């Protein structure tokens, strides 16, 4: 809303780039918690049995 | 597949308003280039 398009796109790239990688960080994250968590299903389950 | 020629006059001063992305009198009454403009810009002195 302030600044004109052929520069504030610049700034937008910028944002989406960092915001992207912070969300590529919380999926990998989330995924080796996974993995950590499954490890540990799998145990429970074959306790149970 | 196509060439355009887009020809006219104007002042040194606005000349610098002739490319993509550009504000100014030409830029947002007379003549706006997109921002993926895929040419070339030429100007020369016509005082003569």
């Amino acid at each position: 809303s302030r600044l004109d398009p052929p520069e504030a796109e610049v700034q937008i790239d910028r944002l989406i780039t960092g915001r992207l990688q912070s969300l590529q960080t919380y999926v990998t994250q989330q995924l080796i918690r996974a993995a950590e968590i499954r490890a540990s299903a799998n145990l429970a389950a074959t306790k149970m049995s | 597949t196509n060439v355009y020629a887009d020809s006219f006059v104007i002042r040194g001063d606005e000349v610098r308003q002739i490319a993509p992305g550009q504000t100014g009198k030409i830029a947002d009454y007379n003549y706006k280039l997109p921002d993926d403009f895929t040419g070339c810009v030429i100007a020369w002195n016509s005082n003569n």
